[PDB]
């Protein structure tokens, strides 16, 4: 079952890396930043797959596709993983 | 090997 984890970026962004999109295999949390919005939410961990950002689907998304979406997701980023 | 921080 997926989660609706709402974040807010700081001078560190959302606080997590991503990998995948490199072939339609999807995007996965690659690492959590200590102190970051991700970390503090304790609702996302290394390994989680990003299904969508602010209602926008990222299952088939490419890397840069997820990268950019996340990047301009606003200040109130609604993540589904 | 692409990995991005966000």
């Amino acid at each position: 079952e997926p989660r609706k984890v709402v974040l807010h970026r700081g001078s560190t962004g959302l606080g997590f890396n991503i990998v995948g999109g490199e072939d339609g295999e999807g995007i996965f949390i690659s690492f959590i930043l200590a102190g970051g919005p991700a970390d503090l939410s304790g609702e996302l961990r290394k390994g989680d797959r990003i299904i969508s950002v602010n209602s926008v689907d990222l299952r088939a998304a490419s890397h840069e596709q997820a990268a950019a979406a996340l990047k301009n997701a606003g200040q109130a980023v609604t993540i589904v993983a | 090997r692409r990995e991005t921080q966000v």
